[PDB]
């Protein structure tokens, strides 16, 4: 009815479909597996595969699922059928059939800033593209802290300081440059963005 | 545990040929064979236990071999037994996989196994265990 | 430089993950190892051609980059024999040590 | 221009990728929530079974 | 102390009876005197 | 007849902890073979064709 | 779980005769203190049932059935001779429990004091004597609602809801152990897991209290809305069942292992869980609707932890308010869950009195089923 | 790879310490071109692993050889079967037994005679009481480095 968006995620064997608010995954390489998620009720605008960070998630949870709405950022715990440690097999295929745990691992509201791109470090710091020219990042644990949520977003591009600045001044000078992508070198500890505009 | 130990000294080397595998470290044959010899159908059926998946049917014969009185298959399965042995294992390269089958199956007394049975004893107790007494003409003549 | 025809507009483009040979860098050669990998005519055994997938609204479109290696098997088997003339144009294309 | 394709009939092949785990994980090592009796844990119900014992 | 010698033999039947009913027919296994398999039989048979 | 066995624990190896309290070699750091245009340049040096410097 | 998931009941004049391939297989045929044991008797019309207890003995093919005129009759596969128990104190049988590790040991409850039974196991006499019946009683333990042994056969329990102290009793020894607690009221079911760590104790009043063997420590949970009516332990005891009178609920608690010293307490999860709801349904049948929903009477676990057996009770809107026997299929791990499997119905007019698993039953479970009709009915399930 | 499956580290602590840094210190071309005694000592410590925790060497020997096109590695395998013997004959208190596997040890020796240490293991024999392979492999020593007369 109003939007479609279609990927690959290599790492996992599969690629990926999104149908409004759904969304759909098989191999690429038989269009075998294939599988979809309706816990939603609002449209998909962006997707990501995550690594996860060592010690906050149990041992099936190999990657995270990301997803993002106008109003929501989705974490589901992605995991692999049967895989029995035994040795004397060879490395035939992540054949060892793909589950979403049904459970929200964390949710996160959107500031109603648009989302338009999804990634994530070798090391599992997930980053988001915001439609208002930012870089944005959960900033997720596992424990409650006494000052410390479960999970987060934080903004990279709004400076700290950036509330004594009347808006007013904002919505003058200040014109959407959409960030349509990032990229991250894991090589050298790096982030870089591009936006619509070319930034 | 003797005859596990036993083979520490008899087989102190892995020999090329002997099939179906291990326990503990020694032959799955070697292993049911000595526990035979030493009288011991207890622990022969530990090794039979231990090697089930292995085994298959030959657990089911040794089970019916353990529960007459006279160490006999019944005629509807030593002849299984002796169809068996005349098609996969009378030209086998496990000579303790023969040897055991020769015995519990009363086949070929046209061979001494002695690849195993070296002594006057082990070809004595070879051929006791072949006799028959009975004349079930289902038998024939060159196992008998 | 190669093209190819794609049936319907190109959803997605990507590569598939690398095979990498980590460098065995010791107490000797630690000095003397590069940062940097060396290129694929040096590694042509130990890593397979190179895998790639692009999506259309018709599937997967799934191939390779060829290896110098998998471009001489290529000419082994388009002149059907280790010899014809693609062959002596392979071995003057990247010079008669490395063919 | 190009030809459209064609359909008609219908099968299926797709499966859930979420599956229905009957097990509340969220908190994985404590289980069990807001719901449900519960265990007897407070200092004023431990005063009472020594003063009253309702 | 009075009722004791009755918990004795009653503890000395539920001792024989656990070890009769955690191996059941493996103790047919068991090297044992013909009078004392005899007996075992019957603290696995339920007559005593 | 009582062939001298262990009695049931008794051994006594002569080289029980034994220890050693450091040790090392020379490292292998050779300025090349042949010496094209000689060893040392811009360092404390040993060989250029100013030998000199304080 | 819930009533809206069961396949219909069998149509009205056939009988349930098995479980096979997990299908239900049918054919043709196959206060005072006598108000105070009403009140909570495991047989939902104690009162006018002809028949007020069935025991299993836990090892062997022989049971136990207490009778209206205060008889207890035991029965046997390999005897055509019935023993005929009668004691001068044998009055209002409200329980039976056999001693496990003994193929010879019978245990009674009665409105004055309990009677151990020595039966010997090849001489069953029609009539066994009054010195082979040794009385165990206590001031103020009467009348007597609910027995438990040990697992390990050492160890016996007995309720009573007048008294706020469980007896132990060594039946050896002759020796009475109350365990007072601290107001609340008396004590009307006993429960032990089968491991033997752990005893549920229920009450009259909106509280129960789960026990433990080793430290004879006490874990209490009172925030429940009505009476805890019935329950039952997992086959590991590492769960424990139990419904709440006045809820349509089959709640579940969990008590996770000792993997750790040195402290005596029950150790169960903080809360139970829902697992199972008996709500005010409609079932579509070639019959027409029935309805289905009301009250868990008894509940009653197979051996194998893989069929549970629920006696549920109409409400008096509800199928007249008549008794239903519902069978669930359950697993215990990963996951606890209750499956449906079905309903299990019997003579055209017979209403379910009290249900049981067979102990040692070498084919999947056997269920005993006392029905109205004064019949006993015995259901296997084959798995 | 032999070395890595036999669980290498425990191997390399069996060496002497002036192996155990010289083999930090050898490159692999070095190891290849110009050392032998970096591997002569590893298939040593190997050996001597299985003769202590007591396995049959006979497997790890014939092991050592499928991995050779042609090469040595076969006197020391030899040498070290005989002293796989020699070292059990020690703890053997059958007297029979002992003689059997001295009666054996000789013969493995006796294949390699030119190229044994028979100081060594005519003291080793000694030790036992073996003076019977004394008077046999001192002999088999000397006809075979002058085979001629």
């Amino acid at each position: 009815q109003c939007n479609c968006m279609m990927g690959v995620f290599p790492p996992i064997s599969r690629a990926w479909l999104t149908i409004d608010s759904d969304i759909f995954m098989w191999n690429y390489e038989d269009g075998g597996d294939l599988a979809y998620f309706d816990g939603l009720s609002e449209t998909i605008l962006a997707v990501g595969l995550v690594k996860p960070k060592a010690g906050i998630f149990q041992p099936h949870v190999r990657h995270l699922l990301v997803l993002a709405t106008p109003v929501d950022i989705v974490i589901l715990g992605l995991s692999y059928a049967n895989l029995q440690t035994g040795s004397g097999v060879l490395n035939d295929s992540l054949s060892g059939g793909m589950q979403l745990l049904p459970d929200p691992l964390y949710s996160l509201p959107t500031d109603n800033t648009y989302l338009l791109t999804i990634t994530s470090t070798d090391n599992g710091r997930i980053f988001l593209a915001g439609k208002d020219g930012c870089l944005y990042e959960v900033a997720y644990q596992a424990e409650a802290g006494w000052f410390s949520q479960r999970c987060r977003k934080i903004n990279h591009s709004k400076s700290s300081l950036s509330f004594l600045v009347p808006s007013l001044l904002q919505f003058t000078f200040s014109e959407d440059d959409p960030i349509l992508q990032i990229a991250i070198d894991n090589s050298r500890n790096i982030l870089y963005t591009r936006s619509e505009k070319g930034v | 545990q003797l005859v596990r130990s036993f083979l520490n000294i008899k087989l102190p080397a892995p020999l090329p040929g002997l099939q179906d595998g291990e326990v503990e470290g020694h032959p799955v044959w070697a292993l049911i064979y000595y526990c035979m010899r030493c009288g011991d159908l207890l622990a022969a059926s530990q090794v039979v236990n231990r090697a089930q998946h292995q085994l298959g049917e030959f657990k089911t014969w040794f089970q019916e071999y353990m529960n007459s009185k006279d160490r006999r298959l019944s005629p509807a399965t030593e002849n299984k037994l002796r169809l068996h042995y005349r098609r996969a294992l009378r030209n086998n390269t496990d000579p303790y996989k023969r040897a055991v089958y020769c015995i519990i199956g009363r086949c070929d007394v046209t061979d001494n196994q002695s690849e195993v049975a070296d002594k006057t004893e082990d070809y004595l107790w070879l051929k006791l265990n072949q006799v028959c007494f009975d004349d079930d003409g289902t038998s024939s003549p060159q196992d008998r | 430089q190669m093209t190819a025809g794609v049936d319907g507009h190109s959803w997605a483009l990507s590569a598939i993950d690398e095979l990498k040979v980590d460098k065995i860098i010791t107490p000797l050669n630690k000095d003397h190892i590069p940062i940097t990998d060396s290129p694929v005519v040096v590694q042509q055994h130990m890593l397979p051609p190179k895998k790639f997938v692009l999506l259309s609204a018709q599937g997967s479109l799934m191939f390779h980059k060829l290896r110098p290696v998998d471009q001489l098997r290529h000419l082994l088997v388009s002149n059907v024999g280790g010899d014809g003339e693609e062959i002596e144009r392979f071995f003057k294309l990247h010079q008669e040590d490395q063919a | 221009t190009p030809t459209q394709p064609g359909s008609t009939p219908r099968i299926s092949t797709m499966r859930p990728l979420a599956t229905a785990y009957k097990a509340s994980t969220s908190d994985y090592q404590v289980i069990s929530d807001r719901q449900t009796p519960k265990k007897d844990e407070s200092l004023v119900s431990k005063a009472m079974e020594y003063m009253f014992g309702w | 102390y009075k009722t004791l010698r009755f918990a004795f033999r009653a503890s000395l039947k539920t001792a024989i009876y656990r070890i009769t009913t955690t191996f059941g027919e493996h103790l047919n296994a068991v090297q044992a005197s013909a009078e004392h398999q005899k007996r075992l039989q019957q603290f696995l048979e339920f007559k005593e | 007849s009582r062939r001298q066995p262990n009695i049931s624990v008794m051994q006594s190896p002569l080289v029980g902890v034994t220890s050693t309290p450091g040790t090392g070699q020379s490292m292998f750091s050779p300025a090349s073979i042949g010496q094209p245009r000689k060893t040392t340049l811009s360092p404390a040096q040993l060989d250029p064709f100013y030998t000199q410097g304080d | 779980c819930s009533l809206g998931l069961f396949p219909p009941p069998p149509p009205r004049g056939q009988v349930t005769l098995y479980e096979h391939n997990n299908e239900l297989v049918t054919g043709s045929s196959y206060l005072r203190s006598e108000d105070l044991i009403a009140e909570f008797a495991q047989v939902t019309n104690w009162s006018s049932c002809c028949l007020r207890v069935f025991a299993w003995h836990p090892h062997t093919n022989k049971f136990a059935v207490a009778l209206l005129d205060d008889s207890v009759r035991v029965y046997n596969a390999s005897s055509t001779i019935v023993p005929s128990l009668k004691h001068r104190l044998q009055r209002n049988v409200a329980s039976l429990a056999w001693k496990p590790l003994s193929a010879s040991v019978l245990a009674v409850a009665c409105q004055s004091c309990i009677l151990i039974w020595t039966l010997d196991p090849t001489s069953l006499s029609t009539r066994p004597s009054s010195g082979c019946a040794q009385v165990l009683s206590h001031p103020g333990h009467t009348p007597v609602t609910s027995l438990a042994w040990a697992p390990s056969g050492g160890r016996l329990l007995s309720a009573s809801p007048v008294d706020a102290a469980i007896r132990v009793w060594d039946v050896s020894t002759e020796t009475c152990v109350p365990l007072p607690w601290f107001r609340g009221g008396g004590v009307t079911n006993l429960l032990w897991s089968p491991d033997g760590s752990k005893i549920l104790a229920t009450t009259p009043s909106a509280v129960f209290r789960v026990w433990e063997a080793q430290m004879w420590t006490c874990e209490r949970w009172p925030t429940l809305s009505g009476r805890c009516q019935t329950g039952c332990w997992s086959p590991d005891g590492s769960r424990l069942l139990f419904t709440v009178l006045g809820e349509p609920l089959i709640y579940s608690l969990s008590f996770p292992e000792r993997c750790g010293e040195g402290k005596g307490c029950v150790g169960g999860a903080k809360s139970a869980t829902i697992v199972a709801d008996l709500s005010e349904t409609t079932i579509q049948t070639p019959d027409g609707e029935e309805r289905l929903g009301g009250e868990a009477h008894s509940m009653v676990w197979d051996p194998s932890g893989e069929r549970l057996a629920v006696l549920m009770k109409g409400k008096p809107r509800v199928q007249d308010g008549k008794p239903v026997i519902l069978l669930f299929r359950t697993r215990n791990s990963p996951v606890f869950e209750l499956l449906p499997c079905g309903i299990i119905q019997g003579e055209p007019g017979a209403q379910p009195q009290l249900i049981t698993f067979h102990p040692s039953f070498n084919k999947g479970a056997l269920l005993s089923v006392g029905w109205s009709t004064g019949r006993i009915a015995h259901i296997p399930l084959y798995f | 790879k032999l070395l890595c499956e036999h669980q290498f580290t425990i191997i390399v602590a069996e060496l002497q310490k002036e192996l155990q840094e010289q083999l930090k210190i050898t490159t692999f071309k070095d190891l290849v071109i110009r050392d032998k005694e970096l591997t002569g000592a590893l298939i040593a410590s190997l050996i001597n692993c299985y003769i202590r925790d007591n396995a049959a060497v006979d497997g790890i020997s014939l092991h050592l050889q499928d991995i050779c096109p042609l090469l040595y590695s076969t006197d020391d395998a030899i040498c070290s079967k005989a002293n796989e013997l020699l070292q059990r004959s020690r703890q053997v208190q059958n007297k029979t037994e002992k003689e059997r596997m001295l009666r054996e040890s000789l013969k493995e020796y006796q294949k390699i005679s030119n190229q044994v240490d028979l100081s060594n293991v005519c003291a080793q024999y000694r030790q036992v009481r073996f003076y019977e392979g004394v008077v046999e492999l001192s002999l088999t020593a000397a006809e075979k480095k002058d085979p001629q007369g």
